[PDB]
Formats: C-alpha cells, sequence, structure tokens
RNA sequence: GGGUGAUUAGCUCAGCUGGGAGAGCACCUCCCUACAAGGAGGGGGUCGGCGGUUCGAUCCCGUCAUCACCCACCA
RNA sequence: GGGGGCCUGACUGCGAGGCCUGCAAGCCGAGCAGGGGCGAAAGCCGGGCCUAGUGAACCGGUGGUCCCGUGUGGAAGGGC
RNA sequence: GGUGUUGGCUCUUGGUCGCGCCUGCGUAGGAUAGGUGGGAGCCUGUGAACCCCCGCCUCCGGGUGGGGGGGAGGCGCCGG
C-alpha cells in the first residue's frame, strides 16, 4: 500500500519516501497511531504541494537578505552618546542599537535578531553580527563617539 | 607443479559470457587459439534425455566439404573381390584370415574400419568384445553397408561422425586444422548441426540444446550463445 | 444481512457436481446451496469514538477512503452512531 | 490405464547405491554319547521368465506374468 | 478327408435376382470394371463342408478426406 | 489443504535450477584411469623440480587445493 509517514521508522524509511507496506501494517497501526497517511492522488499533490511551497519559500525570505547584504554592509552607523574618553557613561542595548536605525538611517530591523549577548560600554568603530535569516550571516558596522 | 599459469591466460582476453557474433568472431577465435599446429571445433551439446528409453542408441554419417588431413591406416578386413574394388587410397595391402593375428602379435597400429559383414562368425568370436566400445564394431551405420562400401573409403575423405550420444549428448566435430586457412575453421558449423539435426532421438520431455561452446584441441571454453 | 457500501448480500446460486470426463462423458450431481459475501467488523475512530462496520473484504478502504474524505466535516454533536448514517 | 512395491534354495529370509549365490530350519551319514541338544562333508537354486546398456548385473534400464494397496474411464 | 508348392480374393467400387420374415435384421448370389494370386489352359479366388461362436441406436478415441467452418484469413469443433 | 479477512521480528530445515568448488579405488597396470570426443604438444625464464603449514575426502594408499627465500627444467609421444 503506497502511503507516505510523518515520523522516521528506521524500517520503513525516513519521512517523506512513500513506501508499499501490508495493508494490514497500515490498516491496524500507522494511520490509528498517527504514523502515516493514505497518499491518494488527492493526499499526493496536496502535501507534494506543501514541499512546493517551503523548498520554494526560502527564497523570500532568504534572498531578501541578499538584497540587502551587499547593500547594508556598504554603510556605517554613528551613535553620538555623551560618554568618558576611554569608556562609556553608561551603556548601549542591543534592543537600542535597533532605533539608533530609526533616528538616522529610518531602517526596521529586529533586535533580538542580533548577535550581542551582553552590551558594549567601551568606544571604537566595532562591527556586529546581524541576522536577518539564520543562513546569510551579515557583519554590521557600529560607531559610538 | 599444480595446474599451470597459463591457463588462467586467454581468457582475461575473450569476455566469457557476451555474444561475439559466433562466424565473424571465429576470424579472432584464430587468434585466441594459438594451439599447436591444428585445431578442432568440439562442439558437444548435451542432450535433455536419458541414457535408456528402450535403446536410443543413434547412428549417423557427416558430409565435411574438404575433409581430414592426416592418416589413419584403414587396413581394413575381408575375403574375396572386396578390397580389390578398394586400395586406391584409404586401404592398402591387406591379405586375408591368415594376418588377424598381426592384430594378436604381428603389427600394433590400426584404426579405421570400413569392410563389409561377410565374416563376422569369427570377429564377433574373437574381437567381438574386447573391442567396439573404443569405437568400433564393423555395424552398419558406421561404413559398414555391403557392397554401398564402394563409395565409402573414398568418402573418409567426406565424413564420419559416429552418432554416439550415449550418456552424455556427446558428438564433437573434430575437423579444423587451424592452418587449412580460417575458412576451414568458418563455413562449417552450419553444415555440421544440419546433419546433427537428424535421427534425433523421439519422444523427450525437454530442450536438445547445451553449451556448445566451440572450443579447440585446446582452446579457450565458456560457452558462445548458440543460434547462428 | 449484508448491509455497507458494499451493497452486497447473499446468493443462493447452485452448488453442483460433475465427476470428470470431457474426452468421453462428464457426469451430474445438483443440489441448492448459500453463497456468502465475506463481511468483516472495521474498527475507525473518526477523531471521536469508534464505529464498526460489516463490510465485505472487496470494499474496505472505501471506508478509510470515507474516512479521509471527511476531513473539513462537522463531525460530532454527540452523536456515534448518526455519524456512521452521515457517512456519506 | 495412471505409480510404489515385490519375486532368489523345499521354507522365513540377507546380498550394497556392479563385481564367482549365501546364513539358519528340514533331508543323507559320521562324531561324543542310548536318545537329542551340538559340530564336519556333500548336495541342493532358470536370482519369476525376455531383452538391452556394462569388460562384467541378484542390484542399471524397458515390456510381460502372478499378486497387494490408491484414483477412475467404461457408451 | 490326409501331404507338397506358389500365394493373400479374410480385395476395392458396385451388384441383378431371390430364401426367411411384422420392423430391424439375417442369408445366398451369378454379372462388370481397377488390380492381383494359382494353373500350360478350361477355370477358380468377394474366407474356413455347413448349420452356433454374437449387440440397434446414443456417447466418446485413433487414421485419412476435393467437405462445413459464423465480417475476413488461420485456428478450435463438426461432417464423410 | 489453499486464499482474503492477516500484521510486525526472528532461528532453521528440504528441494528445484545455474555458478563457483570437494570426490570418482577389483586384479592387472607406477598408482586411487568417472564417461564421451579430439589430442601432440603442453607448461615453464610474469616460474617447474628433491626441501616446512594447513584444509577436504580418503579405500593409510594417497587424491585436491592457498601458502615458502630457491630458479631451469617437468608430464604428455610411443612402450606395456
Ligand atoms: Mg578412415
Ligand atoms: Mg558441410
Ligand atoms: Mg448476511
Ligand atoms: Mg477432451
Ligand atoms: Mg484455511
Amino acid at each position: 500500500m503506497k502511503v507516505i509517514l510523518l515520523e522516521p521508522l528506521e524500517n520503513l524509511g525516513d519521512v517523506g519516501q512513500v513506501v508499499d507496506v501490508k495493508p494490514g501494517y497500515a490498516r491496524n497501526y500507522l494511520l490509528p497511531r498517527g504514523l502515516a497517511v493514505l497518499a491518494t492522488e488527492s493526499n499526493l499533490k496536496a502535501l507534494e504541494a506543501r514541499i512546493r511551497a517551503q523548498a520554494k519559500r526560502l527564497a523570500e525570505r532568504k534572498a531578501e537578505a541578499e538584497r540587502l547584504k551587499e547593500i547594508l554592509e556598504n554603510l556605517t552607523l554613528t551613535i553620538p552618546v555623551r560618554a568618558g574618553e576611554t569608556k562609556i557613561y553608561g551603556s548601549v542595548t542591543a534592543k537600542d542599537i535597533a532605533e539608533a536605525l530609526s533616528r538616522q538611517h529610518g531602517i526596521t530591523i529586529d533586535p533580538k535578531r542580533l548577535a550581542l549577548e551582553k552590551p558594549i560600554k567601551e568606544l571604537g568603530e566595532y562591527v556586529l553580527t546581524y541576522k536577518p535569516h539564520p543562513e546569510v550571516p551579515i557583519q554590521l558596522k557600529v560607531s559610538v563617539v | 607443479p599444480k595446474h599451470g599459469k597459463r591457463y588462467r591466460a586467454l581468457l582475461e582476453k575473450v569476455d566469457p559470457n557476451k555474444v561475439y557474433t559466433i562466424d565473424e568472431a571465429a576470424r579472432l577465435v584464430k587468434e585466441l587459439a594459438t594451439a599447436k599446429f591444428d585445431e578442432t571445433v568440439e562442439v558437444h551439446a548435451k542432450l535433455g534425455i536419458d541414457p535408456r528409453r528402450s535403446d536410443q542408441n543413434v547412428r549417423g554419417t557427416v558430409s565435411l566439404p574438404h575433409g581430414l588431413g592426416k592418416q589413419v591406416r584403414v587396413l581394413a578386413i575381408a575375403k574375396g573381390e572386396k578390397i580389390k574394388e578398394a586400395e586406391e587410397a584409404g586401404a592398402d595391402y591387406v591379405g586375408g584370415e591368415e594376418i588377424i593375428q598381426k592384430i594378436l602379435d604381428g603389427w600394433m597400429d590400426f584404426d579405421a574400419v570400413v569392410a563389409t559383414p561377410d565374416v563376422m562368425g569369427a570377429v564377433g568370436s574373437k574381437l567381438g568384445r574386447i573391442l567396439g566400445p573404443r569405437g568400433l564394431l564393423p555395424n552398419p551405420k558406421a561404413g559398414t553397408v555391403g557392397f554401398n562400401i564402394g563409395e565409402i573409403i573414398r568418402e573418409i575423405k567426406a565424413g564420419r561422425i559416429e552418432f554416439r550420444n550415449d550418456k552424455t549428448g556427446a558428438i564433437h566435430a573434430p575437423v579444423g586444422k587451424a592452418s587449412f586457412p580460417p575458412e576451414k575453421l568458418a563455413d562449417n558449423i552450419r553444415a555440421f548441426i544440419r546433419a546433427l539435426e537428424a535421427h534425433k532421438p523421439e519422444g523427450a520431455k525437454g530442450t536438445f540444446l547445451r553449451s556448445v561452446y566451440v572450443t579447440t584441441t585446446m582452446g579457450p571454453s565458456v560457452r558462445i550463445n548458440p543460434h547462428s | 444481512s449484508g448491509k455497507r457500501p458494499i451493497v452486497a448480500n447473499s446468493i443462493q446460486r447452485r452448488g453442483k457436481a460433475k465427476r470428470e470426463g470431457g474426452v468421453g462423458k462428464k457426469t451430474t450431481g445438483i443440489s441448492k446451496r448459500r453463497q456468502y459475501p465475506n463481511l468483516q467488523k472495521v474498527r475507525v475512530r473518526v477523531a471521536g469514538q469508534e464505529i464498526t462496520f460489516r463490510v465485505a473484504a472487496s470494499h474496505i478502504p472505501k471506508v478509510y477512503e470515507l474516512v479521509e474524505r471527511a476531513k473539513g466535516l462537522r463531525l460530532e454533536g454527540l452523536s456515534p452512531k448518526e455519524i456512521k448514517k452521515e457517512l456519506l
């Protein structure tokens, strides 16, 4: 019986590979226990359209970065903040790093989608690693005075 | 010593289980064999029957375009006007029933039968059991058929072939001779099976096909695919 | 009874006997006998509860067809017997 | 008909996947004992006939014949 | 009736006329052609000196046959 | 008995048909010569013979093979 499973039981294969099984193996086991589906022409091109989505979805969410990767890196970021002259008075936070784009460069980027475990307290034209998607690592240029 | 190391030779350059095309393939079979100063055909093929079922003994004769080559001596045996009309070639200096003890103790160097079943009462007594299964007994369908023997000792120069299929299908085309061009090794497998496809055994549940191979006295082996 | 999408049932069609021949003649022996389908119960879930089907082995998956059809179907209302009836 | 099987002395019987037919009982006699135990000699066979392979058949193979078992095909 | 020789006429295609008799049968049979046996020829040979030694029809096997053979060509089955 | 109801996991066993492999034992005759048909060369200097291990069968006689530095000859003709 041609049926596809969704939990990789290392006896009939990994998820995705349809397999012919004895009907009883499917009648009194899989589908009741939520292991497989009767892959009909309806339930074929059903989920076949699904794999026609996510496998193609990574494009309006993937290349959308590259249309900004080799663009965003071609810029600086300046955060004028009164401070000491070898260590900042206070700090600069990723949460606050984002709106620095809004008060100068007018771009909306996500906070916690940014590699910065701790805040920076000393100056220097430093460069960070922003993430718009865990696939296209972009390095971000910043500076404080 | 053991088994030899050249046997692990020519076969690596033959591709055993394949095709070849048989006919036009014999032309490089010529450089396959490379035996001594000769070559044979060796067809064999084992029947799909049983040694018994009454007595499907089977005998016959073959044609063969050119012929054999060397000698079988023949010698033969009769009494009267028999060898009289048969001594231009294969037979010579026979004598009579005062010589057969040269079979006993005189001249030991004999082969080929012809002759005529005219004095069987004595050879069926003296050589009636202790000679035959080598490939003898005057017999009929074996070069011993009355006055018709007149067209036989020159038919040696044509064909022999004893249809002794026995327990093992057997049969064996032995006329190649290598240096007899390759033509004498190319245009006769068909005319061989044409006489082999003759008085076959009758009533058998199976096939009349096996192996065939076509090999020399010491040539390669491993199948061929028999058809044409 | 027979019931179920098979719409199958029992038939009385005759069972007979003939001692062989054909190269001579063939005998006779008759009687009337009953033929039955191969109906068996069929368990299935459908979200809530189970429900049995005295269906024949011809049209077993038709239920699994029917079930796999009843996706976006208002299936509940606390009505298990009524569900089977509503199964198309 | 289809297939499994036998059959050897007078008898109940071996022979071994091929190579001079044999062990018991019965029959004749000789022994030690008078009987019957028990030994030694000899006779006894168409391996059911007929054939084919085999150098060579009790055995390999194929019909007959007298059985025995099982499944019909007889208008 | 007892011996010997040569043979296959215990042929094929017909077959007038008749015995018996309800039907079906059964029985004898001269005559011709094809071809043959015997005998020098006349001639005889279509089983046996005779009267008993047998089985309608239905069904089916085997061998031949200018036959029929389903839209047509083979084939399958049938028919003589 | 077979099959659908009837599903997962596993151990083993018989046979059929090919392949790669182990054998083939009266005397005589080196000797343990399955059969048939050819067959005089065959192997060998990319490797033989006198020398160590092992396996299988075995008729104690050996038949068959993967192994060792050694490196020029050994079986077949024929006889019997
Ligand atoms: Mg000759
Ligand atoms: Mg020819
Ligand atoms: Mg019912
Ligand atoms: Mg029939
Ligand atoms: Mg059952």
